């Protein structure tokens, strides 16, 4: 989970699109009742903003 | 018990490590659409007793 | 043979060298589709709010 | 009774049930809301009918099958036949 | 790589337009990331090979 | 109060219609319009469409209704008593006094038609199912009607 | 665009996301603005949602 960055390596492209499967896993078409998830995170400013 | 094992073991020789696929599209029960391992997509057929 | 030029999905033989038959551009999608399955918690219905931007939806 | 029998009266439903008519009448009103078995029911006495449209396509239908069951039979049959027919070895 | 394909099927206008919407580390390169690009092949252009004055890919 | 209108007749949401006219009812209290009548009606008929009749009983709000009462505020009560009863004539009868009130306001006319064609509808398919060559005493009788004035009716639909 | 289906449908978070192809003065002809504050969308939201789930006698 990051933000959308990528004026840098080929890193950078791939953090934003897996950021954008767990956006809606969390809501945005899928929500969670047969899937249920706790995230731990170090650095909660890392993340999206929509996130 | 050998013989049963090797027989059985012939059949295996003979036959191949064939292609695993996914099926991307079911158009009918003659014509499915498959995404084989290998690369090339395929039009594969069915049989009867699936 | 007339039905034969437009872009879509197509049949080759690898060495009997003939199309063969023509397919529909629906074959060849790897994506799923979720038409309203593990449905939002919202709708149309289930709101009042965002009026002004009622229009802009209802339109697009 | 009612999947048996296409057709029975009113009145001989009475003597089978060994009820009244009228009986008979309210019985089936809960029946076939209940929808174990679909019944037309006549308060005129005329007939109550079971399993029937009043259609010529149900005719069509029944009619087709029974002959193409048969043509199926005749060919079976005769391949056990040719067994029997050898003779000086069973008898 | 562009003038070469352009020059072989020639002649050829090349439309580039300079919306410089792009970056925000390529807008202190020149000013656009395309005005990079469109400096580069300006110059070269201008003095390649005879292309100056029988210049024609525009 | 007219975002509810909306709602409900096109849009069929009735849910999303009664609580904007609980709100429209709040605001109209303070002044007296013909608008404020409009807002009485509209609660009571979302009740109605949901098919519980009981629902419609318990809720009547007196605040604007009394101010304007006569026939535009007793109509909600009968249109749910009617439904209720599952006869056709209570329905009937209601409907040709009411026809004023039907033209002042969309709501109410379209679903009132809904209504007594749902009713007739229902009474019917009750008395057809398990009966062919059915009296015309017995359908008289389920529809609550005269046995002239089923008939007439049944020959609309037919058609 | 210009079929029975809604044509692409997008969104965009930031200022870097778009790209200067799809930017270009001559591809978007319409704009949907998106505010969220206002008094009266708040008071519709929770009316119509508490109505979704079921009533209390402490409904206000």
């Amino acid at each position: 989970g990051g933000r959308r960055f990528s004026e840098g390596t080929s890193a950078d492209r791939e953090i934003q699109r897996t950021l954008m499967e767990l956006l809606n896993q969390m809501d945005g078409f899928d929500t969670l009742h047969r899937v249920k998830m706790i995230m731990a995170t170090n650095r909660p400013d890392t993340l999206d903003p929509a996130l | 018990k050998q013989y049963e094992k090797s027989e059985n073991d012939l059949k295996a020789l003979q036959s191949v490590g064939q292609i695993v696929g996914e099926v991307l599209k079911q158009l009918t029960e003659e014509k499915f659409i498959v995404k084989a391992t290998n690369g090339p997509r395929y039009v594969v057929g069915c049989r009867r007793q699936l | 043979r007339e039905l034969l030029k437009p872009n879509a999905s197509v049949a080759l033989h690898k060495h009997s060298n003939a199309l063969v038959d023509v397919l529909p551009p629906e074959a060849d999608s790897s994506i799923m589709m979720l038409t309203s399955d593990q449905k939002p918690d919202v709708m149309y219905a289930d709101i009042g709010g965002m009026d002004i931007q009622k229009q802009e939806v209802r339109e697009a | 009774m009612a999947k048996y029998y296409t057709r029975i009266t009113m009145k001989r439903m009475a003597q089978l049930l060994d009820l009244s008519v009228d009986e008979s009448e309210a019985f089936l009103s809960n029946l076939v809301v209940n929808k174990t078995i679909f019944a037309k029911v006549d308060r005129l006495a005329g007939v109550i009918n079971f399993q029937r449209p009043k259609d010529p396509n149900n005719l069509l239908n029944d009619w087709s099958q029974k002959l193409n069951s048969l043509m199926s039979l005749v060919n079976k049959t005769t391949h056990l036949i040719a067994k029997e027919e050898m003779i000086h070895n069973l008898q | 790589e562009l003038f070469v394909m352009a020059r072989e099927h020639a002649p050829s206008i090349i439309f580039m337009d300079e919306i410089d919407s792009i970056g925000s580390s390529r807008l202190e390169g020149g000013s656009g990331g395309d005005s990079e690009v469109q400096r580069t092949m300006l110059e070269l252009l201008n003095q390649l090979d005879g292309f100056e004055a029988t210049k024609n890919i525009k | 109060m007219q975002s509810g209108i909306i709602h409900a007749a096109e849009e069929k949401d009735w849910k999303t219609a009664y609580s904007y006219f609980y709100e429209a009812f709040e605001g109209y209290d303070s002044i007296d319009s013909p608008k404020a009548i409009t807002s009485l009606k509209y609660m009571l008929l979302c009740k109605i469409m949901l098919n519980t009749p009981e629902d419609v009983q318990a809720l009547v709000s007196g605040k604007l209704a009394l101010r304007y009462a006569g026939r535009q505020t007793e109509a909600l009560k009968c249109v749910a008593q009617a439904s209720k009863n599952r006869s056709l004539a209570d329905f009937e009868k209601a409907l040709t006094d009411y026809r004023a009130e039907l033209r002042d306001d969309p709501i109410i006319s379209t679903h009132l038609a809904k209504l007594y064609d749902n009713l007739l509808e229902q009474n019917l398919i009750r008395v057809i199912e398990p009966f062919s060559r059915v009296q015309i005493e017995h359908i008289s009788s389920l529809i609550k009607l005269s046995k002239a004035d089923v008939e007439r009716k049944l020959s609309q639909m037919i058609l | 665009d210009q079929n029975v289906n809604v044509k692409v449908i997008m969104a965009t978070n930031r200022a870097d996301t778009l790209d200067p192809a799809l930017l270009r003065p001559g591809r978007l002809d319409r704009k949907i603005e998106f505010p969220l504050p206002d008094r009266r969308q708040k008071r519709l939201i929770f009316s119509t949602i508490t109505s979704k789930m079921n009533l209390s006698e402490e409904v206000d």
